């Protein structure tokens, strides 16, 4: 039986876009029934990486499963977890990819983050995360203290390190700034490891699941 | 949970220079933060004034900017502000207070689009003249015999010529609040302000109960503990 | 510029309308603040009706074209103070902009009669060589009085200072007189009166110095 996508993406089903109303995701699926788009499924304007890789790696699926991976009241303490966006609406309303978490300053500061998960799953786990791309340099430093910011990611298989772009740009959904979404698969009893002292789009649910 | 404090001279000599700070707890002045400065002329309204972002320089009123200086200093963790060539027009409670960040281009969640205070300090009371301080006289207002309202008995304290304002009073240390009021001040020929305070007490307290007014005089360094006792 | 007005009535628990005027409410909207005598101003909606923790839900806001609005549903006595609209231009160097402030006063309220308590000059302060009488007026609605003082039964102006109502911490208003004698006047006289006038009435207090 195949993942019934509906209206959206898998971009944008696999992120957590608001407006896919499309139902929460089965155990299995031989095939994905999608609707290509052209603005992808990024309510944020962006460039998703590898999106070819994951396209077919999650066309087949044996044990998928959606878990919280940085509980949002917890993992993040003295940073702002709340970022919404007129880009992503949802019934009207702003909001955000129910996948990630936009972390902004709290009371005029962006302390250095760090946090680590174990994959426990006894399986492959997909993670996601994005980095966020003002269209100024004054609104770097309004939303994350830091001007000269990094977000680094590694686990044992994947090491990249990330520096912001400020650039000014067009106006994509009525929006200047620019979310570049990233993603690896993290081998049973591996660790992961986000470090940034600004722009990270910060992993909220990551999933659990077996290729075939 | 930041919290802001303004401390400063209550008065300056006319074409003096004001100068004030406001202390910063629970945060830090390294921040994306706008400190900011208002103030509130007696009979008018908020007066926005300046403010300042570490590391992303100051903005000011235009009616001001000409003799108005804002600052930090990192190490003590405060901001400062100077205003040179007082007159009478400069005369108002000053107010320190925080700016969150804003943005101003599309690349920042919503909350960033909106202007608002979040914090703000006390406020200190400044006033421009070339009179001298003056410490206050205080004189009890003792209850008498057929001051009493039956089981309930008006005591005071009277606080006497001080310049300039403003004067606090509390009772018995702050353990005495219920049925206190503390009267505004009047504005005698002599330049010098007075006041009242009164508290509502039960007449049958009077010969056991102690009762002392503490008067507060910052613009003096003065505190006054006075007994009240019956006639 | 940013312009709202400076006083508006509404009947206690009714619903009260505060608008402010300008062209900066577009783009960084508007913020409201309650400002009572002796206390800093408090934020109590911004943004797109949010309001602080501890405000109560009976304040919303809302904002037309260049026009935003603070609304007090249920207004009650404790609501009673000046409200300033706030901006942020976008032009220029982007200054911070305040309204002109607008009044708040709660009507429907219950009417008291002031109490009156005439205090003589005290034995220290005619040690002093100095006296003064003090008339404090208290829990009277509404707050408007008119106060009269009295050597004997002849009429006194001279050294009076009167202060203006102010509201008590139970919603109800406090005034105060002062009447300034030499020592020899004070004794001189048989007895000195304090006259309060409030709605049309009048209570009257004398002291003596025997
Ligand atoms: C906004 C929109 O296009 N919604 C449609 C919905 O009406 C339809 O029922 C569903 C599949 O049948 O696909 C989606
Ligand atoms: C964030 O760090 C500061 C600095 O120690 C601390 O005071 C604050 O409590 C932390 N945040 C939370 C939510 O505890």
């Amino acid at each position: 039986a195949p993942l019934q996508l509906g209206n959206c993406s898998v971009a944008g089903w696999i992120l957590g876009n608001p407006e896919c109303e499309s139902l929460i995701s089965k155990e299995s699926w031989s095939y994905i029934v999608e609707t290509p788009n052209p603005e992808n499924g990024t309510c944020y304007p962006g460039y998703f990486a590898d999106y070819e890789e994951l396209r077919e790696q999650l066309s087949s699926v044996s044990s998928f499963e959606r878990f919280e991976i940085f509980p949002k009241e917890s993992s993040w303490p003295n940073h702002t977890v709340t970022g919404v966006t007129a880009s992503c609406s949802h019934n009207g309303k702003s909001s955000f990819y129910r996948n990630l978490l936009w972390l902004t300053e709290k009371n005029g500061l962006y302390p250095n983050l760090s946090n680590s998960y174990v994959n426990n799953k006894e399986k492959e786990v997909l993670v996601l995360w994005g980095v966020h791309h003002p269209s100024n340099i004054r609104d770097q430093r309004a939303i994350y203290h830091t001007e000269n910011a990094y977000v680094s990611v590694v686990s044992s298989h994947y090491s990249r390190r990330f520096t912001p772009e400020i650039a000014k740009r067009p106006k994509v959904r009525g929006q200047e700034g620019r979310i570049n979404y990233y993603w690896t698969l993290l081998e049973p009893g591996d660790t992961i490891i986000f470090e940034a002292n600004g722009n990270l789009i910060a992993p909220w649910y990551a999933f659990a699941l077996s290729r075939g | 949970q930041v919290q802001l404090q303004e401390s400063g001279p209550g008065l300056v000599k006319p074409s003096g220079t004001l100068s004030l700070t406001c202390a910063i707890s629970g945060g830090s002045i390294s921040s994306s933060n706008w400190w900011t400065w208002v103030r509130q002329p007696p009979g008018k309204g908020l007066q926005w004034i300046g403010e300042i972002q570490h590391g992303g320089g100051t903005n000011y009123n235009p009616s001001l900017k000409s003799r108005a200086t804002i600052f930090v200093d990192v190490s003590k963790n405060h901001f400062s502000l100077r205003l040179s060539s007082v007159t009478a027009a400069d005369t108002a409670v000053y107010y320190c207070a925080k700016v969150p960040p804003y943005c101003t281009s599309a690349s920042c969640p919503d909350d960033y689009y909106y202007h608002y205070m979040d914090v703000w300090g006390k406020g200190t009371t400044v006033t421009v003249s070339g009179a001298s301080t003056k410490g206050p006289s205080v004189f009890p207002l003792a209850p008498s015999s057929k001051s009493t309202s039956g089981g309930t008995a008006a005591l005071g304290c009277l606080v006497k010529d001080y310049f300039p304002e403003p004067v606090t009073v509390s009772w018995n240390s702050g353990a005495l609040t219920s049925g206190v009021h503390t009267f505004p001040a009047v504005l005698q020929s002599s330049g010098l302000y007075s006041l009242s305070s009164v508290v509502t007490v039960p007449s049958s307290s009077l010969g056991t109960q102690t009762y002392i007014c503490n008067v507060n005089h910052k613009p003096s360094n003065t505190k006054v503990d006075k007994r009240v006792e019956p006639k | 510029e940013l312009t709202q007005d400076p006083a508006v009535s509404v009947a206690l628990g009714q619903t009260v309308r505060i608008t402010c005027q300008g062209d900066s409410l577009r783009g960084y909207s508007a913020s409201w603040y309650q400002l009572k005598p002796g206390q800093a101003p408090v934020l109590v909606i911004y943004g797109k009706n949010n309001r602080p923790s501890g405000i109560p839900d009976r304040f919303s806001g809302s904002t037309s074209g260049n026009r935003a609005s603070l609304i007090i549903t249920g207004t009650q006595a404790e609501d009673e103070a000046d409200y300033y609209c706030n901006s942020r231009d976008t032009n220029g160097y982007r200054p911070v902009l305040f309204g002109g402030g607008t009044k708040l006063t709660v009507l429907g309220q219950p009417k008291g009669a002031p109490s009156v308590t005439l205090f003589p000059p005290s034995s220290e302060e005619l040690q002093a060589n100095k006296a003064t009488l003090v008339c404090l007026i208290s829990d009277f609605y509404p707050g408007a009085v008119t106060v009269a003082w009295k050597a004997d039964s002849s009429p006194v102006k001279a050294g009076v200072e009167t202060t203006t109502p102010s509201k008590q911490s139970n919603n109800k208003y406090a005034a105060s007189s002062y009447l300034s004698l030499t020592p020899e006047q004070w004794k001189s006289h048989r007895s000195y009166s304090c006259q309060v006038t409030h709605e049309g009435s009048t209570v009257e207090k004398t002291v003596a110095p025997t």
